DNA sequence: ATCAGAATCCCGGTGCCGAGGCCGCTCAATTGGTCGTAGACAGCTCTAGCACCGCTTAAACGCACGTACGCGCTGTCCCCCGCGTTTTAACCGCCAAGGGGATTACTCCCTAGTCTCCAGGCACGTGTCAGATATATACATCGAT
DNA sequence: ATCGATGTATATATCTGACACGTGCCTGGAGACTAGGGAGTAATCCCCTTGGCGGTTAAAACGCGGGGGACAGCGCGTACGTGCGTTTAAGCGGTGCTAGAGCTGTCTACGACCAATTGAGCGGCCTCGGCACCGGGATTCTGAT
């Protein structure tokens, strides 16, 4: 498999097919699926790293949508990449305005 | 039928939004805003359903409509 | 005893910002979806996941709208959200002309 | 009917960053939707890149310059690091 | 694993 | 002779809203573009139309921002735009967190 | 070559004032001018970063009008009158 | 009839639109009715703008349409403004609009 | 030199149909040429995804028509659909 | 209620170049024919969405009280506007030179295409531990004093 | 700051359905291999970008003086929050019925592909009239007396 030859867990073969049948260009050169599969594997690793930490902080071992929302909205760059994206059953960050707190 | 979006339901949404005090005319303004949102999304979703020659609006038609409206949604396919 | 006005209001904010469940009743929302869809095409059916997809997007849209609405009220030295705050948020967003 | 997803692949990634953690079906679809969206966003930028330069091929260079346009600075820097590493390793083997 | 993960997760500063 | 404070401003508003010429001087804006671009990559050249396209887009962005900014100032019962009006506008339209 | 330094001050106070006049602004605070320079610098950085990325991918030393137009379209600020 | 635009009663080139669709990586195959339909829609939208811009050019006592006339046309029509809500027209200016609270007494 | 295509002659034909005694400047024509290419990409892009959503490999007049209804506003879409349907049937008869 | 300095509107004349037109060269669209597969169609299947029901209860509802928040009015302060004067450099025109954008021509390697082989990946089927639920307590915390 | 209590947070006792794993069937990925074209690369001309100079002057910059908007203070009215008791409906468990979504086979209508043909459409050259520009004058109105 091309995934093992690239050292990746994501399917290099499946990515190459989706680039062909996606009507992105007349021809898809080699390495482009392994490059994209590695970028997709890295980004999933980045979210699962921060979401798994959110699960351990929330005293749970299984990552729920709440743990994915906490991981993305607390990271400056994942929030900017997913700015126009809605994560279902994720809720919002705890944020109370200072002028609304009592004295 | 639009009044099904009750007042305490709108208050809960505002409470999640960090709102402490809510005016009285907010609820009728919120129902009108919610209606305009559903009108734009369901119009595009039904358009996807009519193009597929189907009589059942699938979740993908909703995900596709939200995507082109700029309201991309994760977790419901796509 | 009796709590002062605004005490349990902040308590509700901390309660609903901590949870992720839906806040609109599903059946009144489902009837609202089928009513609006009836005006675009008749004799339509909806998947269970299709109605829940609309509710997840509608609530997340309104919650984000109240966050912008709340900021407009604070900008005007107020703590109560008013229709003029929603109209300003949607105008700056580009939704309202 | 045979439906495909990235479920088995995000597990192998999850076990490398957190071996003693799990993931629910709700969060699994969210991860599955996240991969497809980023896949389309990157491949779409790479498509326009080839069209803008009157070229017919999407190689690893179009994928790289598409990552630098779509991902934020610090995320894009490490993504190119992961991308360039896998390509040179795929060529050696 | 071999993932070159960024060591810092900065919080986005928001209005107010 | 002296005009009262406000009559010349409203006169300038009418003057520049009827016209379409660029309001930033060409050479200062061109040096700013070369300076910012030099920090991204050295040894860069620009087509004369590439800089004009940047000034046409930058000025159109700032004017549209000054409109939403002015609405935030008027929302707070004010006539003067202040930095907090700009930041609130940039936050609502999604440019800020 | 000459070293470019402190060119954000090229956007003079009256130039920011004219842009606000076209925006329908009557009175302007004194701290607006430094705020506008910061907003414009952030705007120019995002557009030029993408433009020169298209220039780097095309293996060129010159930033073309199409590089700027392709970048503005990415940001959601499509521009007419220079190509595309 | 020779050109495909004459068979469709159109002014826009159906043959060019057909080539752009095929060489644009939109689908593996392109139907024969797609370039006809698309070139007709592009002709209608072009006509709709040139109609309103020509009036603006006449209201400004000018013969030739300049970018300013294209801006006054798009921004004054609600439908065209929604279609080009995220678009900037170079040398187009803005619509004259002054808030009421800014006006004196 | 280089042969660069444009919609200049076709926009100029439509202009004379609508305003026979009216011209267009070089800048305004470039803006029109930018308008056509943008709408072209939007419609063709939506029609491209419409085929992919339904596992089709052909963009026909039906996909482009559906893309018009999604993109154009109310009255613009109703009239643009009338123009396309009129043209595609006139093209079929000839 | 009257009168003068300002800016804007405007009016004829003048001069410059951009648009509109003509002409001929070239490339993309037209024409006509074959091949092949996507798509339209029809028959079969079974999944999923719809419909009707009543019990327990959480939720929506309505009323009542009294707070503190919204908002109109006032007054104090100083910031920002308008303007004359001094200072600065943008703008224009004109020239120099070279680097790099764009066209061009030739060899190849990299990928689409086809065929045969096989395991990675998915549906399914099932047991178990994470977690939903909850009662009683623990404790963080608000309002009265 | 102190004190009663009020809702919230922690604990751990027990139940259940979703998760993570296991089995085997299979379809998409991979290995082997041919053919052609996209593009990598070296060559070349000229477009236009960068650089520099001075004469001209609109624009920028700095300082002056005061008018009016920012905003803090404040009083009055009432709209909304908290909460106890009344009314409504949604959520759940369970079952019945079929529309329609989906999937398998079959045939042709349609569009990719290719080669000879030719004028639509473009660049290059040309010419004048739309309109930019200069300078005179009529009109509007805002501010001073
Ligand atoms: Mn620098
Ligand atoms: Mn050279
Ligand atoms: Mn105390
Ligand atoms: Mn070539």
């Amino acid at each position: 498999t091309r995934s093992s030859r690239a050292g990746l867990q994501f399917p290099v073969g499946r990515v190459h097919r989706l680039l062909r049948k996606g009507n992105y260009a007349e021809r898809v050169g080699a390495g482009a699926p392994v490059y994209l599969a590695a970028v997709l594997e890295y980004l999933t690793a980045e979210i699962l790293e921060l979401a798994g930490n959110a699960a351990r902080d929330n005293k749970k071992t299984r990552i729920i949508p709440r743990h994915l929302q906490l991981a993305v909205r607390n990271d400056e760059e994942l929030n900017k990449l997913l700015g126009r994206v809605t994560i279902a059953q994720g809720g919002v960050l705890p944020n109370i305005q200072s002028v609304l707190l009592p004295k | 039928n639009i009044q099904g979006i009750t007042k305490p339901a709108i208050r809960r949404l505002a409470r999640r939004g960090g709102v402490k005090r809510i005016s009285g005319l907010i609820y009728e303004e919120t129902r009108g805003v919610l209606k305009v949102f559903l009108e734009n999304v369901i119009r595009d979703a039904v358009t996807y359903t009519e193009h597929a020659k189907r009589k059942t609006v699938t979740a993908m038609d909703v995900v596709y409509a939200l995507k082109r409206q700029g309201r991309t949604l994760y977790g419901f396919g796509g | 005893h009796r709590y002062r006005p605004g005490t349990v209001a902040l308590r509700e904010i901390r309660r609903y910002q901590k949870s992720t469940e839906l806040l609109i009743r599903k059946l009144p929302f489902q009837r609202l979806v089928r009513e609006i869809a009836q005006d675009f095409k008749t004799d339509l059916r909806f998947q269970s996941s299709a109605v829940m997809a609309l509710q997840e997007a509608s609530e997340a849209y309104l919650v984000a709208l109240f966050e912008d609405t709340n900021l407009c009220a604070i900008h005007a030295k107020r703590v109560t959200i008013m229709p003029k705050d929603i109209q300003l948020a949607r105008r700056i967003r580009g939704e309202r002309a | 009917t045979r439906k495909e997803s990235y479920a088995i692949y995000v597990y192998k990634v999850l076990k490398q960053v957190h071996p003693d953690t799990g993931i629910s079906s709700k969060a699994m679809s969210i991860m599955n939707s996240f991969v497809n969206d980023v896949f389309e966003r990157i491949a779409g930028e790479a498509s326009r890149l080839a069209h803008y330069n009157k070229r017919s091929t999407i190689t690893s260079r179009e994928i790289q310059t598409a990552v630098r346009l779509l991902l934020p600075g610090e995320l894009a820097k490490h993504a190119v690091s992961e991308g360039t590493k896998a390509v040179t390793k795929y060529t050696s083997a | 694993g071999g993932y070159n993960l960024r060591p810092r997760t900065y919080q986005p500063q928001r209005y107010g």
